């Protein structure tokens, strides 16, 4: 199929009308970003020749 | 099937027809004796960087 973007929202403007909310969400989100890699060495002799 | 490694007792039991012992990396890391049927774990002999 050819994707979809996302779902239509014609935000109902008008030169005045304003839209103000009456409640709240406390939201807690997740973010993972990693920080370091694994620490390697090569005995470079050894590798090329035992 | 020559190298350098330390020699150790293994408790893996090799199927009667095997010799050689490899792992994922497909290293010999396992050898069965030829003289007595018993099978030898092959460690690298210790090295470090200095
Ligand atoms: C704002 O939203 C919260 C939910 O996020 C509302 O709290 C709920 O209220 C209903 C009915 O009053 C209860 O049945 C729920 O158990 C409540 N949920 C929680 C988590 O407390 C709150 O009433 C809303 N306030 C306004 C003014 O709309
Ligand atoms: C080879 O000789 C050893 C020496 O004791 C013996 O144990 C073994 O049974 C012999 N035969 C084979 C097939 O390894």
């Amino acid at each position: 199929y050819t994707m979809s973007l996302g779902a239509e929202n014609s935000v109902a403007y008008s030169n005045n009308s304003i839209a103000i909310p009456t409640n709240f969400t406390i939201s807690v989100t997740t973010e993972i970003l990693p920080v370091s890699m694994t620490k390697t060495s090569v005995d470079c002799t050894m590798y090329i020749c035992g | 099937l020559t190298g350098t490694g330390v020699l150790t007792e293994s408790n893996k039991k090799f199927l009667p027809f095997q010799q050689f012992g490899r792992d994922i990396a497909d290293t010999t890391d396992a050898v069965r004796d030829p003289q007595t049927l018993e099978i030898l774990d092959i460690t690298p002999c210790s090295f470090g960087g200095v």
